[PDB]
């Protein structure tokens, strides 16, 4: 029973607009690279998993970290305590009762003192002037979710999985707002499962064409192809488990038909 | 924090002491709420955490502008403006003698407004009680005090070890259920409304199954007619005595017939049946609602 998921799709998306990372950021930061914020977020992943954390905290600390990086300039040595601070302020934000700060240090294996951390997590704050209630691809792919004719486990876990994928690559998925990467990977999902399209209900609520949405769903077939190729790998294992009924363990198209 | 001065102490929150201060440039009158951020705890927390970066999302006139956020090494003020006092002191120096229902039906407006905004900005307060509800001597309420409030993008799961107030406390919850909803604030609102109107509140319970007991017995034994699903919640248990629901003439008396009907769409079992705030505002018990000032 909805009421305001208009108003609040509405303004979820005024909200991406504004809370979105700058593009071109990786290029003006001189000690740090892709490649490096790919093996932090991977390792962010793992912690979630060894934390038992929810998957909107992970997708938020990722928020935190690029808009972090969007203005101020680290050194390789500090981008694991901008992460750690990420997401002790995402598990403060969206769990009902985060880990430790000692905690938090622990999984460092003790690169960083508790006086870092918790001193990196007042200058996160200082930085993104105290906004932490960004929208996410998680988000937008939940209420996405309420579109399906019918429900169906394996999509919504799939869509899921894609949709934790583009967190890794900055390279290509930093040019796309939350809600198209969110609409690309449910239509991905839908089309592997079950053959279906991306919905005409979302096309009239979001206004994203199929064809709107096919350069972000292109980037984001490659990626499913060469997922089991990457340098990275907690996602995939991660979606291995029954939870997330094996999702993926199964074969991507090998084209999409667009 | 220099330009500010201390006057006196006005309360306690969800995380630190607040006072009433003035600006010694401008003249404004604040409510300062310090916390003590020294080395050692966990941070800044979670509390403060989520009322700043929510609250700087809401602006209206019904929720308490946060005005500024001073940052130091050692201590964190929130700078809100400052409103005369909170609606519990106001019920009990206006108990025995009532609070006018004009002014209930301007206020309970003014609160459904402010729910209506947070709402639809995916905001759920989750804390509504009269001690955090904040009226000045203008006729405005306000909402108040955001640090368990919780932004629903994503589906907001319930606690166990709760920390949330009981008396306000929706049946849903009580009975186990997994997820938060915008029908929690909107019961919360419901036996505000009925205290106000009854100088009592509502459902006084002193544990779960004592403030489920109390509902029960008010409202009736929840069926799967009313409520479907209701019999296969985890909390629930089929030795629960079969209670019959009173006529809400006898509970708010003092209420017409248009009140009754809201606040019985208000206190729905069914967090599904249960009345937007929204659709609260186009009921025809608002159809007459005036801006009466309160005598403070
Ligand atoms: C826990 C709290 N948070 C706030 C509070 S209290 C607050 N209170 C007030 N106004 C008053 C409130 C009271 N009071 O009885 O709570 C008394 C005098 C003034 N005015 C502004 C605020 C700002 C937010």
């Amino acid at each position: 029973v909805p009421d305001y998921h208009e108003d609040i799709h509405t303004y979820l998306r005024e909200m991406e607009v504004k809370c979105k990372p700058k593009v071109g950021y990786m290029k003006k930061q001189p000690d740090i690279t892709n490649s490096m914020r790919a093996i932090l977020v991977d390792w962010l992943v793992e912690v979630g998993e060894e934390y038992k954390l929810q998957n909107e905290t992970l997708h938020l600390a990722v928020n935190y970290i690029d808009r972090f990086l969007s203005s101020m300039s680290v050194l390789r040595g500090k981008l694991q305590l901008v992460g750690t601070a990420a997401m002790l302020l995402a598990s403060k934000f969206e769990e009902i009762y985060p880990p430790e700060v000692a905690e938090f240090v622990y999984i460092t294996d003790d690169t960083y003192t508790k006086k870092q951390v918790l001193r990196m997590e007042h200058l996160v704050l200082k930085v993104l002037t105290f906004d932490l209630a960004a929208p996410t691809v998680n988000q937008f792919l939940t209420q996405y979710f309420l579109h399906q004719q019918p429900a169906n486990c394996k999509v919504e876990s799939l869509a899921m999985f894609l949709g934790e994928l583009s967190l890794i690559d900055a390279d290509p998925y930093l040019k796309y707002l939350p809600s198209v990467i969110a609409g690309a990977a449910f239509h991905l999902a839908l089309y592997t499962v079950t053959g279906q399209s991306w919905p005409e209900s979302l096309i009239r609520k979001t206004g994203y064409t199929l064809e709107s949405l096919k350069p972000c769903l292109m980037d984001l077939h490659q990626t499913y192809l060469k997922a089991p190729q990457h340098a990275q790998q907690s996602i995939r294992e991660k979606y291995k488990n029954s939870k997330y009924h094996g999702v993926s363990l199964l074969n991507p198209p090998e084209t999409l038909n667009l | 924090m220099e330009n500010f001065q201390k006057v006196e102490k006005i309360g306690e929150g969800t995380y630190g002491v607040v006072y009433k201060a003035r600006n010694k440039l401008t003249g404004e009158v604040v409510a300062l709420k310090k916390i003590r951020l020294d080395t050692e705890t966990e941070g800044v927390p979670s509390t403060a955490i989520r009322e700043i970066s929510l609250l700087k999302e809401l602006n209206h006139p019904n929720i308490v502008k946060l005005l500024d956020v001073i940052h130091t090494e050692n201590k964190l003020y929130l700078v809100f403006e400052f409103l005369h006092q909170d609606l519990k002191k106001f019920m009990d120096a206006s108990a025995l003698t009532g609070i006018p229902l004009p002014l209930i039906k301007s206020y309970l407006f003014q609160l459904l407004q402010g729910l209506a905004f947070c709402h639809s900005h995916r905001v759920l307060h989750r804390d509504l009680k009269p001690q955090n509800l904040l009226i000045n001597t203008e006729g405005a309420i306000k909402l108040a005090d955001f640090g368990l409030a919780r932004a629903f993008g994503v589906p907001v799961r319930t606690y166990t070890h709760e920390v949330v107030t009981l008396w306000y406390r929706a049946p849903e919850i009580l009975l186990g259920c997994k997820y938060y909803s915008t029908a929690v604030d909107i019961w919360s609102l419901g036996c505000i409304f009925a205290e106000m109107v009854t100088r009592r509140a509502l459902f006084p319970g002193d544990s779960e199954i004592d403030q489920l007991f109390r509902i029960f017995r008010t409202l009736g034994t929840p069926d799967e007619v009313v409520w479907p699903g209701v019999t296969s919640m985890p909390d629930y248990k089929p030795s629960f005595p079969k209670w019959a629901r009173q006529d809400f003439s006898k509970v708010v008396p003092p209420l017409d017939e248009d009140g009754r009907s809201l606040l019985s769409q208000m206190l729905h079992y069914d967090p599904n049946k249960r009345i937007s705030a929204k659709a609260a505002l186009a009921h025809p018990f608002f159809q007459d609602v005036t801006k009466p000032v309160p005598h403070l």
